[PDB]
């Protein structure tokens, strides 16, 4: 039940610098060590950095020197001050509770963070209109990644949002949501789409093409 | 998740009741372990053997309680501020119905080490025990913790003149056991105990036992 | 250097199963702090199993720690459909990396049809100037499948990249969205647009439009 909440996870340039916050609640901050751990592209989990409640710190061989894990106890937060940084370091930031050693018990959703030198594009949202099943095309938007929900939160089975992919250094990702045949038109469906490096949010109606 | 069953040998001495140190099963009779635990409170009532318990403040099944027989101090054992020296102990136990622990999965004795001899330095070795941590784990660590270390060498120790040669010294990394718990360290691969925890978990210094094997006949004969 | 090499790499099949996923280190390693993390798809690392065989809250009875020095093992004794997930060796004593490669756990299923979705380009996309035609490959099994993109019966196979959600956690399906991204024009030089999807009903589920017609 102890909440973790990563941040600041963001595009940033080649050998630029990034600093993810960790929001600790639930649990006692200055008795838990903080571990930063990164999954990449290719899903390779990677311990970036541990931090003893202490605030004594450890990094992985990966990114020890241009990374800084930090902690504020008087604030719980875990801080990962990313430095140097390189196309290596593009991955999701996971916050864990713990350390290497003991296991991290708890871990951030995860905030992401894409090194690269690619301007941000905000994701066209593309509304699909053909048991109706629908869509959002979220199309062109850079960096990693935009957040899909259904109804602001109220469709949720149904929705199958696949990853995005590369194409023309652009991410472009969909999410299917199925309702039932009553359900749809009826009452109102959007792919509810946040990309929130762009701070773009959108919310597209699915309006049927008739 | 009870992992005593891995090095049954360690045992938990209690001070009736709060955890002092841990120990060795080397004999049914006779758990080796650390002095400088004891020889705050020398007393053999004091002290409360575990065995075959897996973890700190909960009583695991199999556990064998122990009453100290007899606690046997290294008439020579000194603590310096850093260093301890001659920091084993021994103790004869008995439990409450009046004997030495009988060898389950959970509680063995550990073989002592052929007579002088000592693992290469990097060799791997083990020490188990609940071990003291700063950042907080949920093995919490009522659980009873073994962890490889591997065995450096004397000049290896980084302190000045402790190598008391009669003392091994090991580390891991990262960095864990307890003070008095064991190190074993699988010898011609039959799995001995090569030293007592003294200082140490900045890598442990561990009493090299290899040395006080006289000692220890000379008190558990 | 100390790796967890873990395999399978990824692992498969039936509910019910008692699957076990090994991590295996060389250069051996405690088990106390030998640790297995869950990635469900889309949400973050779970603990799993600590110590190597012990569970972290509410990791169900199923998963068990087992394990001790170069060879851990995580033990679901019944996969659920839930299990779908990868399963991570972790342990401080393997440098450089303290994870291992993780196995995926594919939970088998029954066969599935792709519920398949056709989907023509959105006025916002024509309006653009792009048009994204998407398809949308929902709930098949197994992960395998294919999509025939054919534009006026013709087989495009440019202008064509998927996604597959990573198995499903309550049906452990898999579900594909195909987008055959057209150009502004590309499109509308054209009529019917088809993707389509192919061997346990041999005969693969066509959803075929046509841009005007209707």
């Amino acid at each position: 039940q102890v909440k973790l909440q990563e941040s600041g996870g963001d595009l940033v340039k080649p050998g630029g610098s990034l600093k993810l916050s960790c929001s600790a609640s639930g649990f006692t901050f200055s008795r838990y060590a903080m571990s930063w751990v990164r999954q990449t592209p290719e899903k390779r989990l990677e311990w970036v950095a541990s931090i003893t409640n202490g605030g004594s710190t450890y990094y992985s061989d990966s990114v020890k020197g241009r990374f800084i894990i930090s902690r504020d106890n008087a604030r719980n937060i875990l801080s990962l001050q990313m430095s140097s940084l390189r196309s290596e370091d593009t991955a999701m930031y996971y916050c864990e509770r713990g350390e290497l050693t003991y296991a991290m018990d708890y871990w951030g959703q995860g905030t992401t963070v894409t090194v690269s030198s690619a301007k941000t594009t905000p994701p066209s949202v593309y509304p699909l209109a053909p048991m109706v099943t629908l869509g959002c095309l979220v199309k062109g938007y850079f960096p990693e990644p935009v957040t899909v929900t259904w109804n602001s939160g109220s469709l949720s089975s149904g929705v199958h949002t696949f990853p995005a992919v590369l194409q023309s250094d652009l991410y472009t990702l969909s999410s299917s949501v199925t309702v039932p045949s009553s359900t749809w038109p009826s009452e109102t469906v959007t792919c509810n789409v946040a990309h929130p490096a762009s701070s773009t949010k959108v919310d597209k109606k699915i309006v049927v093409k008739g | 998740f009870t992992t005593i069953e891995n090095q049954p040998w360690f045992a938990a001495i209690y001070r009736r009741v709060t955890y002092v140190c841990g120990g060795s099963l080397i004999s049914p009779c006779w758990v080796i372990s650390a002095t400088h635990c004891f020889i705050d409170y020398p007393k053999k009532e004091d002290y409360i053997v575990y065995l075959g318990r897996s973890r700190l403040n909960s009583n695991t099944q199999g556990e064998m309680k122990f009453e100290v027989e007899n606690l046997i101090l290294h008439k020579d054992y000194s603590a310096d501020t850093l260093a301890h020296h001659n920091d084993i102990a021994l103790l004869k136990i008995r439990s409450k119905e009046g004997r030495c622990a009988q060898p389950s999965r959970t509680i063995q004795t550990i073989a002592l080490p052929s007579m002088y001899n000592d693992p290469q330095f990097g060799t791997s070795c083990e020490i188990t025990g609940f071990g003291k941590e700063q950042s907080t784990d949920y093995l919490y660590p009522e659980q009873l913790k073994m962890t490889v270390v591997k065995l450096i060498s004397h000049r290896e120790c980084y302190y000045g003149s402790e190598v008391t040669t009669k003392m091994l010294c090991a580390a891991d990394p990262q960095w864990q056991g307890d003070s008095g718990g064991p190190l074993v360290c699988s010898l011609q691969g039959r799995m001995t105990l090569t030293g007592i925890v003294s200082w140490g978990r900045k890598p442990g210094v561990y009493t090299r036992v290899s040395h006080f094997l006289p000692w220890i006949r000379s008190h558990t004969k | 250097d100390i790796e967890l090499t873990q395999s399978p790499a990824i692992m498969s099949a039936s509910p019910g199963e008692k699957v076990t996923m090994t991590c295996r280190a060389s250069s051996t390693v405690s088990f106390h702090y030998l640790h297995w993390y869950q990635q469900k798809s889309g949400a973050s690392p779970k603990l799993w199993i600590y110590a190597t065989s012990n569970l972290a809250s509410g990791v169900p009875a199923r998963f068990s720690g087992s394990g001790s020095g170069t060879s851990y093992s995580l033990t679901i004794s019944s996969v659920e459909t839930e299990d779908a997930a990868t399963y991570y060796c972790q342990h401080y004593s393997a440098y450089p990396r303290t994870f291992g490669g993780g196995t995926k756990l594919e939970i088998k299923r029954a066969d599935a049809a792709p519920t398949v979705s056709i989907f023509p380009p959105s006025s916002e996309q024509l309006t653009s100037g792009g048009a994204s035609v998407v398809c949308f490959l929902n709930n098949f099994y197994p992960k395998d499948i294919n999509v025939k993109w054919k534009i006026d019966g013709s087989e495009r196979q440019n202008g064509v990249l998927n996604s597959w959600t990573d198995q499903d956690s309550k049906d452990s399906t898999y579900s594909m969205s195909s987008t055959l991204t057209l150009t502004k024009d590309e499109y509308e030089r054209h009529n019917s647009y088809t993707c389509e999807a192919t061997k346990t009903s041999t005969s693969p589920i066509v959803k075929s439009f046509n841009r005007n017609e209707c």
